[PDB]
């Protein structure tokens, strides 16, 4: 129920580069796609205390992870709320991973065949082949993602650090420079993110709260500054648009100064109102 | 007179993981132990014509048969439909031993857990069977 | 997160039965609120599994052991053996644990509530294999009806004045319901409330408004974090605790000036670890 209705990706403890991937009723293990083909909605039934694992496929909207009893095979089939479509999510504490057991027959759990790249049911053992990482899909998509960040007021411009010595942050036309790219990293403890500029090693997007609303890059070996960390919240209906709020004071949102789109325009923080100048596209660098 | 692929009589029972460990009861469990040369490592296999299965009793306790409990363990109990085994011969005297009854509407089979092929002190369990390739489900029946 | 934590373990199939240890024997027994039902979870990161170690004060090295290949569970000397390690699998949404043998992860603890002991089973959906693992302090105090004494006068007690006067003062123990408190832990806020037993919904509340003072008031006021408290065991005691307020964790519950006398005000004051801020929480005799 803390997992109910959550949209997650599921990857293999045995090979963290492999994700549960769905198409046309076939479940396979595939490299990260950061899209709906690897997203699943956990649906809780309190009576069974078990979950359906529903594919977020955009075309077939009612497919759920299904054990093809009496075989050991797994597929996605239409949701009929059957016991072989329910799963116990058993969190292995301290290992940050899950064993996923069939509700129909808990003797059997999901097993990752990393060389056939698919799933089967298996009895239990102590290997990582029966252990899975279940993660909120946004964290999954953004964690360790190297991106460029653009105001929705002009997608041809990016938030950039000025250069390697000049730590100021402003808006500029995209020119493919490393000062224009940022690697997002999720901090488990803080439940917050940092944005590391790729022109530096340890430089993070930071709210300089001792200078009002200024944001600059500074070093991440300043350790307990919440001002270095951010919440990244999706905007509804969109695949790439986010509001970005500061961990020190979550009412402070990354803000394009004035909504001005000229080269050199300040990036700052401002009280959150959700106007277009506080919305950001986080995107693959082409 | 012989009705099947496995003649009636006394056998030792071994896991393919070890040629030096022998099936015997230990308390209420079944386990594979060092050779004792005692009756408790001897198993009387009897074919049952009506259902085409085998019942397997311990020579030391001839009114007790290999059965299974409500907890997933193989057991040694008095006769019941849980004592009927359906073997699948997969090599010379290598077998997978299914329960006659479907259990939880699957085939279930003798299964011994191994840690890098070490089965010492493991109890013999009854677990789902899907095919003939699960090493933990393979057992040797050696006539003696 | 669980490593080194001292916990009680009770049965989802019967929440009044706890894992209980005496002289190598493990059974299921009613709540004792003592070390016989306390266990330290000791994590091995390479195995991703735990030893479950008795807090028995006489034999200090006993761990929950599966006597493979038998169906029996006991406590034996810690020899770091595979049959002494357990996977703690938390069943999400159910807030209960399955406890699987590291030596054979197909087998998990099964509570035989009729025999009052532990057995093993393959995995299934029954409540007999699900367990409630709880920090021992929470386990002891949650739904505990107690009396609360300053350590400067054990024969005195924190009381509400009467069913209508909702003020809180110190007074000599007389077994009155106004002198007893039912503690309730709120899993959400990770803090406790003290319900006075002379009221249905009267809880101990820091009234920050009048500064430093404490009354009881209705608990059907919903989001007041001064209706909530943190209880921390004073080190190397049995019954002694510090009580700090949720809204301001520097603000401990305070006996006005150190005055072991009738009608002495109960208030908060800034923490100091000093004796008019230590409290004995005990069963009313």
């Amino acid at each position: 129920n803390s997992l109910n209705d959550k949209i997650v990706t599921i990857s293999c403890k045995a090979d963290t580069n492999l994700f549960f991937y769905q198409v046309a009723g076939n479940v396979s293990l595939f490299q990260q796609t950061r899209n709906y083909l690897e997203r699943w909605r956990l649906i809780y039934d309190s009576n069974k205390a078990a979950y359906k694992i529903k594919s977020m496929d955009i075309h077939n909207t009612n497919l759920v992870l299904t054990w093809n009893a009496p075989t050991h095979n797994i597929s996605t089939q239409q949701d009929s709320n059957a016991d072989n479509q329910y799963w116990l999510l058993l969190k292995d504490i301290g290992n940050n991973s899950f064993i996923i057991a069939s509700y129909k027959n808990p003797n059997l759990v999901l097993y990752a065949d990393t060389v056939a790249r698919n799933l089967k049911l298996s009895t239990l053992n102590n290997s990582n082949y029966i252990k899975f990482i279940i993660e909120d899909y946004i964290i999954s998509d953004l964690n360790n993602f190297t991106c460029k960040i653009s105001p929705i007021l002009d997608l041809n411009k990016v938030v950039q650090q000025v250069d390697v010595t000049n730590l100021n942050v402003n808006l500029y036309t995209w020119d493919y420079g490393r000062n224009q790219k940022w690697t997002i990293r999720y901090n488990e403890e803080k439940a917050a993110y940092q944005f590391f500029n790729t022109i530096l090693s340890n430089g993070v997007l930071t709210w300089i709260f001792s200078n009002g609303n200024t944001v600059r890059v500074s070093s991440s070996n300043d350790q307990n500054n919440d001002a270095q960390y951010w919440l990244i919240n999706p905007v509804s209906d969109t695949d790439e648009t986010y509001t970005i709020t500061n961990l020190r004071d979550t009412t402070k949102a990354l803000d394009l100064y004035g909504g001005q789109t000229a080269n050199g325009t300040a990036i700052q923080v401002f009280n959150y109102h959700g106007d277009d100048n506080q919305k950001w596209n986080i995107r693959n660098p082409p | 007179v012989e009705r099947t692929f496995l003649p009636n009589g006394n056998y030792n029972i071994k896991s393919i993981f070890s040629g030096s460990l022998y099936l015997n009861p230990v308390s209420k469990s079944l386990t594979f132990s060092n050779e004792s040369s005692a009756n408790n490592q001897k198993w009387n296999v009897e074919y049952m014509a009506e259902n085409r299965c085998f019942k397997i009793s311990n020579v030391a306790e001839p009114n007790k048969y290999l059965s299974y409990d409500n907890f997933g363990f193989i057991s040694l109990d008095s006769l019941s439909n849980r004592c009927y085994w359906f073997p699948i011969k997969i090599a010379v005297n290598t077998y997978i031993m299914l329960s006659l009854n479907k259990v939880n509407e699957l085939d279930y089979a003798w299964d011994i857990y191994d840690t890098n092929e070490n089965i010492l002190s493991q109890p013999l369990l009854l677990l789902p069977n899907f095919d003939i390739y699960n090493s933990n489900q393979m057992f040797k029946l050696e006539k003696i």
